[PDB]
């Protein structure tokens, strides 16, 4: 065989070549708090969320991108990692709105459940915050990018799933703006996944739109009869009144995406 | 300067432009120079010469670019929004850049620019009534030590004084040419009191040769 | 050796620097160049790596990784992909100009040592990046390839040697972050200048995905003469571990701003007092130096006296040798404010891909007009040096560490003028 | 003769804004030819 040793937190565990820290972290047990990187998308490493501190080496290493080697200690929970992840986050929130209420992400928010976990408990924001202009892209999809975080995610499921190749980040520095750039219409066959991919509320679901909220929707399992793929899906309800569907994980059918005629 | 579209009338798809014979000849000559299953990489002097043609980018040329290359057009937008040299908006003929990062306002190019803005009438960002010259601020140039400079289109005006600038702005307001390098005793990099370095002539060849090549 | 400086003028390698003699191929091979290239093409990649290594060469870029190594990173076998090598002339550091007055006139020398460079690692090509605002320096550059394609020194046959090299150019369209190898190679892709993650490394993929190797004009150019000369040669000169000659721009506050080749480990104060005239004012009007650009953190006068201008003696005086360019500030300059000001230089020129530059690049640029203008406390200047180690460390590509390293400087040197300034605003204001 | 004080890159003052584009168009008749990813396009 060809497995290598490496060590998380001084427990040594076997792993492929080229696997990840984050890989190697997830096979011991250890989920590293990750924003721009998914399983299925490629690896972008523009978020800086997956920062761990290899032991005796001065510069922690991106765990979503740095493949591990022989004799690697990875540190999950030591001093530098925490400072690294507390001042990331704290870049995180220091433009983001103050929206939560008023959000269809609350109770399901990435950013917030990582900021309870792993970031610090208050602020040192003091300048006024930036402001980016909403854009449209089709009734499926409620859209408010003063919540975009530029995780680029929006840019790599619809370059590499659904193949449309239609959104991109336009501008420089902090004016960034992830778009379109002219009035366009993301319309594919699975446009909802850009929703159930965003971390944040800036892609949400214009149907759901201000309707219930994650913490009392009771989710039951069920089977998709939409089509003759037979999609695994989760019915979220509320007071017996269907509310939403969101896909169930099954590698060997829709690994985790629905068409949005079965959303 | 905004970084999204609206279609105005003068700004539209279907806003006509097309490139001239010999410019798709400068064209497949560029996209010659890149390896083949990599003809993407041409999006940058294509449409640099697009805008060399039309004197700015309105959504027609990166379209049209799009279309030559056989690229999404979205990528040909991210391009032409990422770099600052890609005039979206359509400038007046000549470009002047006021260089103020601090090499050039530790010797005083805030007075350039102030006497530029009240010969001319206008701000920065502001274009002339008649559409002649446009005054934008940039970062710098590669000219550091011959600071303070500006820039007009393609000429580097360099060792300038505010009565030397307005005499330029004057010479273009007439439609003559300067000449572009610096405006000073020195000729392009050289100390103002003489050369202190390189007063002998070269060795020319063979000097100093190892032995054995 | 331990007195260093006064370089003598047949020990230069770039002879017309100034621009006073003929640049193109006839005052080109009138001085030096061109000659012997058959020999040293055909005495072997290793030979050439071994000359380069014995210098003693340090990348000239401004990293100071020492360029026989990295050189000899791409002496491997080919597996089908081809090979390239990238001179890399975008310059968009504030202070440095050396890169500009090479192409435009000395490109014969830059040529020459592309294709050096190429037979040192087995490159196929050479894709000449410059600057989107050099468009003179680019056409020059662009002439001296033609001379040269026309007489057969490049190209089909190189020099007699029967090695196939080409060299291209190609111009970019006005990004600082596109001076980084890695956001260079994805600018020529026709992508933006958005930089690459490491690794992988260059070496392994580069451009196109094939094996590159970026390089600087200076670390480029100077190669023929090393491999002429010699390699003892270029490593009699200088320090340790700081062997060779150096372009040096002198700007700012001072009496001759002008580029003036000089040997490693010259005194800061020798090199201001012999080539640039002195500082406006006399050394005793002294206030602030930045040695190396805008990326690398300022010195004041007490330590600016007897520091000598190499990579170690620097890294001492936890600052950089960087570009190699000296900005001199005197006692007239409000010294926040030029820091303020190269704060907001380095948030326009971001390319905004991972977010604690994207962040805190602006977040620092906002605290220091407020520290300009003095509407603050004296508890947030702790919290800007915590906000700048947040940032030196955590980012995809080294501009991170170039904004956050003057911000640094500036807190560490001149904390006391920041208060004052603050407090009298403070005063005057309550 | 040896002169020293005569600036001689005097050819930059007569570069029109196509001078670099011809040349380059000029040079695309010297230089070998590119190797092949063995597709058109990566997306083809
Ligand atoms: N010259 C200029 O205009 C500017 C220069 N700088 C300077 O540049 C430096 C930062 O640039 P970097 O490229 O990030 O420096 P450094 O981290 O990367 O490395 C320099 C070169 O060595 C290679 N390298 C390093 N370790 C390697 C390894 N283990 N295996 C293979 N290759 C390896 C890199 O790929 C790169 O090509 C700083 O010193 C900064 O002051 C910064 C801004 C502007
Ligand atoms: C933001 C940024 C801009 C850079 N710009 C340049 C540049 O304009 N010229 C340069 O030689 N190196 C520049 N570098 C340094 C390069 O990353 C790299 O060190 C250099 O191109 C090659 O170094 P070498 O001299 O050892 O070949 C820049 C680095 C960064 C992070
Ligand atoms: S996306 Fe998350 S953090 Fe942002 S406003 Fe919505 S719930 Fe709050
Ligand atoms: S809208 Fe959401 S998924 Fe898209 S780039 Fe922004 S944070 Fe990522
Ligand atoms: S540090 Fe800034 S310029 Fe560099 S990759 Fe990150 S966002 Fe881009
Ligand atoms: S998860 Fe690795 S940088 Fe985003
Ligand atoms: S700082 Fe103005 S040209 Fe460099
Ligand atoms: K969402």
């Amino acid at each position: 065989s060809n497995l290598i040793e490496v060590f998380v937190d001084g427990q040594s565990v076997m792993v492929e070549p080229g696997t990840t820290v984050l890989q190697a972290c997830e096979k011991v047990g250890m989920q590293i708090p990750r924003f721009c990187y998914h399983e299925r998308l490629s690896v972008a490493g523009n978020c800086r969320m997956c920062l761990v501190e290899i032991e005796k080496a001065p510069k922690v290493v991106a765990a979503c991108a740095m493949p591990v080697m022989k004799g690697w200690n990875i540190l999950t929970n030591s001093e530098k990692t925490k400072k690294a992840r507390e001042g990331v986050m704290e870049f995180l929130l220091a433009n983001h709105p103050l929206d939560c209420p008023i959000c269809d992400q609350g109770g399901e928010c990435d950013l917030q459940d990582q900021s309870m976990m792993f970031g610090s408990d208050r602020s040192r924001f003091l300048e006024g915050k930036r402001a980016v202009e909403d854009k449209n892209i089709g009734p499926l999809v409620k859209t408010i990018m003063t919540r975009c975080i530029q995780c680029t995610r929006c840019i790599r499921f619809a370059s590499e799933i659904a193949g449309v190749d239609d959104l991109g980040t336009t501008g420089r520095g902090n004016d960034m703006q992830v778009g379109t750039y002219i009035e366009k219409m993301f319309m594919s066959e699975l446009s909802g996944n850009i929703i159930d991919i965003c971390p944040v509320g800036a892609l949400t679901s214009k149907p759901y739109a201000f309707t219930a909220r994650p913490w009392e929707t009771r989710k039951t399992e069920s089977i998709d009869v939409m089509d003759a793929v037979g999609s695994n899906i989760v019915v979220s309800t509320r007071t017996g009144e269907v509310m939403r569907i969101l896909p169930r994980m099954h590698e060997d059918i829709n690994e985790e995406w629905i068409s949005d005629k079965t959303r | 300067a905004l970084f999204v579209h609206r279609d105005t009338p003068k700004n539209n798809p279907e806003t006509p432009f097309d490139f001239t014979p010999e410019n798709y000849k400068r064209i497949e000559a560029i996209v010659k120079n890149y390896p083949e299953g990599h003809k993407a990489a041409a999006v940058l002097p294509v449409l640099d010469l697009a805008q060399r043609q039309n004197g700015w980018l309105p959504i027609s040329a990166m379209n049209k670019v799009a279309e030559i290359l056989q690229v999404p057009p979205m990528r040909v937008y991210e391009v032409a929004t990422f770099y600052t040299m890609y005039n979206r908006k359509p400038v007046g003929k000549y470009h002047i850049q006021v260089c103020t990062t601090t090499p050039c306002m530790l010797r005083n190019s805030d007075s350039i620019l102030e006497a530029i803005q009240k010969k001319l009438g206008i701000k920065v960002g502001e274009t002339t009534p008649d559409k002649l010259f446009t005054l934008i601020e940039v970062e710098c140039l590669g000219a550091c030590v011959n600071a303070p400079m500006v820039q007009i289109n393609d000429n580097y005006y360099e060792d300038l004084t505010p009565k030397d600038i307005e005499e330029i702005i004057d010479e273009l307001k007439a439609g003559k040419i300067p000449k572009p390098g610096p405006r000073s005793g020195r000729f392009s990099c050289e100390p103002a009191g003489g050369l202190t370095s390189l007063t002998e002539p070269p060795k020319g060849p063979g000097f100093g040769v190892q032995a054995g090549l | 050796k331990t007195s260093f400086g006064s370089l003598k003028d047949e020990d230069r390698i770039f002879t017309n620097l100034y621009g006073r003699h003929d640049w193109r191929l006839k005052g080109a091979q009138s001085r030096g160049d061109w000659y012997k290239t058959k020999e040293i093409l055909l005495k072997g990649p290793d030979w050439i790596l071994g000359e380069v290594k014995t210098s003693g060469l340090r990348g000239r870029g401004g990293a100071g990784f020492p360029t026989g190594l990295k050189w000899s990173f791409m002496n491997k076998p080919s597996d089908g992909r081809p090979k390239y090598l990238v001179v890399n002339a975008d310059e968009g550091e504030p202070g440095t100009c050396k890169d500009r007055e090479i192409i435009r006139h000395d490109p014969h020398k830059l040529v020459e040592g592309c294709l050096v460079g190429g037979r040192a690692m087995g490159a196929r090509a050479a894709y000449i990046y410059i600057r989107g605002e050099f468009y003179n320096e680019a056409s020059n550059l662009q002439v001296a390839i033609r001379e040269a394609y026309e007489a057969g020194l490049i190209g089909k046959n190189a020099c007699g040697s029967g090695y196939d090299f080409d060299v291209f150019v190609v111009r970019g369209a006005g990004a600082y972050i596109c001076g980084e190898e890695t956001a260079l190679i994805e600018s020529i892709e026709g992508k933006q200048g958005k930089p690459r993650l490491k690794p992988p490394f260059p070496a392994d993929v580069g451009v196109f995905g094939c094996p590159t190797t970026v390089a600087n004009v200076e670390t480029v150019a100077v190669s023929p003469t090393i491999c002429r000369r010699g390699g003892a040669w270029f490593a009699s000169f200088g320090r340790e571990r700081n062997s060779g000659t150096k372009l040096f721009n002198i700007s700012g506050h001072v009496n001759n701003p002008c580029t003036v080749e000089e040997e490693m480990s010259v005194p800061l104060k020798e090199l201001i007092e012999k080539h640039a005239g002195g500082v406006t004012g006399g050394w005793d009007n002294l206030l602030a130096v930045i040695p190396g650009g805008s990326s690398t953190p300022l010195i004041p006068k007490s330590v600016c006296e007897t520091v000598l201008m190499d990579f170690d003696a620097l890294i001492q005086a936890q600052t950089g040798l960087g570009t190699a360019a000296v900005i001199v500030m005197d006692r007239s300059t409000d010294i926040v404010k030029a820091i303020a000001r190269l704060i907001e230089f380095y948030k326009h020129e971001s390319c905004g891909q991972c977010t604690p530059c994207r962040e805190g690049v602006d977040w620092m640029n906002k605290v220091m007009a407020r520290f300009v203008r003095g509407d603050a406390r004296p508890a947030e200047i702790d919290s800007l040096w915590e906000i700048s180690k947040q940032i030196e460390g955590h980012t995809i590509c080294a501009l991170g560490d170039g904004a956050a390293w003057p911000v640094q400087g500036l807190i560490r040197h001149f904390r006391p003028e920041l208060e004052e300034r603050m407090q009298r605003f403070a005063q005057q204001h309550q | 003769p040896f002169d020293n004080t005569t600036y001689k890159n005097l050819q930059h003052h007569d570069y029109s804004t196509y001078t670099f584009l011809d040349l380059n168009l000029d040079l695309s008749k010297f230089r070998m030819p590119q190797p092949s990813s063995g597709r058109e396009s990566p997306r083809h």
